[PDB]
């Protein structure tokens, strides 16, 4: 019919239920994506030809290819092998894989951002690469990295809204559900968007506060 | 002790060292001078293999070290290095800076480490600051601390890559005094510098480099008052 | 059944049609997003603060909010007002708007990347802010910006695959279309991805080639 | 002509100028010296309002300029400024660099703009770099060009904010010479510098600043040979 937001009020538990789900998808994906990424990074640092090969083509392939196609390739592309994974594990796997790549080169970029002089002083004092790495370089890369991880989580919040098109009940799905019972799209979406906005603000400034308590 | 033999170095098509030879015996203070882009710092950094020569060879104590058939950490254990921009470890306190390499590389006892560190801090006059962090250090204090750290690994030669060039002028001479004191105590030193006062006061030898070549060398008085080559005279006329 | 790619071969015209459709979706979006973005940027530089906060809240809202939801606001949320825009204009408007914000702060970031000294030299020689901007700062900010606009086009390529969920016949929808006649999802998706990848590489290296001519 | 009157400046809680006063009349060469963080450069930049004082006032030719009731683009027309890091316009040729400001600010004819430029280029010895871009110049060439450009707007006073301190030593003297020449031609100059030789050979006045204050001032000979404050003697003992 026409605009009415107060109608929307007693769908409040839906929006909230959406919000929560968006968080627990995002955490989980990023979490795996971090660990995966960490490990992916370590592969690229090996001097073994095949492993550097495949870690770098994994990274280039995932970053150079849309998130949507990866989600659908996990979901739809795996039916015909007589495997049907839930919407949730599908979305999680897609996001954690994608995030794993972007984390892998967050870490690589955080390392070459520590001044090459540090490594030079370390080596010049007789330390081997391993020791230079443990006692000197990595403790600094870590404080290059944590802010970029925070920023990554913040981007993943927005990105995860894409699991709705697969029928996962995240915060964006709520507009479908509500509209099926109100015939209204505009209002519940405006509300949903504003929820995304507020989340993004919140995490953006606890990330900037964390940055001025770190570095 | 040091023998750099006819080395060359390239970065891309940019030729920085074009056939250089340098011999240093125990106890010498050798000071290398020249215009920017002469190759001073590159030749200095060939000595402990922070660069690798495209050709030529580097001998430390009669042992070729750029053949890949030798352990480089064992070399740099004996060959110290002080950096233009200090390269202090920012997350470590003063002492910790000094004691890191001896504890983990030489495997020293940690309180024998901390006594070596507190007497080095006393030596360069930083004992009042044992526990501060580098950020709360002045330029002079920083360079003096980098020197303490370098010495804690007890090398037989010290390499100085323009150690005062990034210091406020009121701060140059405290670092210079420390280095001079090292010279007076008999340390082997290769120094690249803009400060000719140092070459005057404690230098045994002065190497004038220009466009990737050693163009003239001699004692400090020979070079500063009686230079024979025309590039040397040009450079000195601009800098003296 | 199980894996078979040669099956896929004379569905080639579909993919191409998708590919082509993706590019002209992306071009047009970025282009509009550029002109919009440029103009948005000027709003943020005015000292009339109604205009400036209208721009700053626009930008902050769009970048802090998913592209998918903006697409759905244009398509679905605007039906109940008796408006039905095609999937295509829905997508272009969404993308160009989104791109307009991200371009707005590319431009601001390219200006503030000009060494503050250039502006100082300009003012200290008697030039007014306007002249400093015209003859000194902007000619440099531009060559900060173009590498980021190019990269924006490259990211928008990947991003534009989301108008498939609205039923636009881009490179990603082709997997739906093909599966409807082959019952195969995997294979046409791999081919779709590898097409996106080849696109990403091509533009990334002729743009990195462009970045190092300046 | 120039009158900085009891100004203060803060950056946050960092107090850089703590009540400073400077008068400069036509023809004087005033050279300001002191340790890093004395506030020298902040005092110099208050003169043409690249900083604005937290308090106090800046007068040029008897006219207050930090009351917001004045057109600053016609103050900086009279008060030239040369920068530590050159700040040359990279997209413009040498002449173009020089002629830009006269053409767009003075509304000069473009062909007398270019003859003024070629005479300035001739003056500072950059004539065969007439059509070459900044990247292709050495530091000394760059600073000389920055000076030419400053002069093309024909100021009545020239401010030099450490003009040689980002130069390789081999490059200092040629820039200093230009400055000396300007001083000998009667140009009013305020110079912040680390080169005491310059203050000796051409300074009319030398101002010693420390911890945000003028602590002592006098002639070159008074300050360098007969200084009565011992903060002055200490600083001088470290840098001379
Ligand atoms: N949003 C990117 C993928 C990504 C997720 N996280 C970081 N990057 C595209 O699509
Ligand atoms: N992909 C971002 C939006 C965007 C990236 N580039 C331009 N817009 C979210 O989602």
């Amino acid at each position: 019919m026409t605009v009415d937001f107060l109608s929307m009020v007693k769908y409040t538990p839906l929006f909230i239920s959406g919000l929560i789900m968006t968080l627990k998808l995002t955490f989980l994906a990023v979490t795996i994506g971090v660990l995966m990424g960490l490990f992916i990074a370590l592969m690229k640092m090996s001097s073994i030809k095949p492993i550097k090969l495949v870690a770098s083509s994994y990274i280039e392939v995932i970053r150079g290819t849309p998130l949507l196609v990866q989600l659908l390739l996990i979901y739809n592309g795996l039916m015909q092998f007589g495997m049907n994974i839930p919407a949730f594990t599908a979305g999680v796997s897609a996001l954690a894989i994608n995030s794993s790549a972007y984390v892998a080169e967050i870490i690589r970029a955080g390392i070459q951002a520590v001044d090459p002089g540090q490594n030079e002083a370390a080596r010049s004092l007789g330390m081997t690469h391993a020791m230079a790495m443990r006692y000197v370089i990595i403790p600094q890369a870590i404080k290059n990295i944590l802010p970029a991880l925070g920023n990554e989580f913040i981007v993943m919040l927005k990105e995860s809204a894409i699991v709705s098109v697969i029928g996962f009940a995240d915060l964006t799905r709520q507009a479908d559900i509500i509209q099926s019972v109100t015939y209204r799209y505009f209002e519940p979406y405006i509300i949903i968007a504003a929820i995304y906005f507020v989340m993004t603000l919140t995490f953006s400034k606890l990330l900037s506060l964390f940055e001025r308590r770190l570095r | 002790m040091i023998f750099v033999n006819d080395v060359y170095k390239n970065f891309g098509s940019l030729e920085v060292l074009k056939g250089v030879t340098l011999k240093v015996n125990k106890g010498e203070v050798v000071v290398i001078i020249g215009p920017s882009g002469s190759g001073k710092s590159t030749l200095l950094r060939c000595i402990n293999l922070l660069e690798e020569p495209t050709k030529g060879e580097v001998f430390i104590d009669g042992v070729k070290i750029n053949n890949g058939k030798v352990n480089i950490n064992k070399v740099r254990q004996k060959v110290g290095m002080v950096f233009q921009h200090f390269n202090l470890f920012p997350h470590l306190t003063a002492i910790e800076n000094i004691t890191l390499a001896p504890v983990k590389v030489k495997k020293m006892n940690k309180k024998e480490a901390e006594e070596l560190a507190v007497d080095l801090l006393a030596k360069v006059g930083l004992l009042d600051k044992k526990d501060q962090y580098p950020i709360k250090l002045s330029g002079g204090q920083k360079q003096r601390l980098a020197i303490a750290r370098a010495l804690a690994m007890q090398p037989e030669v010290m390499l100085f890559d323009e150690p005062t060039s990034a210091l406020d002028p009121e701060m140059v001479k405290e670092v210079l005094n420390v280095m001079k004191q090292l010279a007076n105590e008999g340390m082997t030193m290769v120094v690249v510098t803009h400060e000719m006062g140092f070459a005057r006061e404690v230098g045994d030898r002065v190497i004038f480099m220009d466009d990737g070549v050693i163009v003239e060398e001699g004692t400090p008085e020979e070079i500063f008052y009686r230079a024979k080559n025309e590039r040397t005279r040009e450079f000195l006329s601009k800098i003296l």
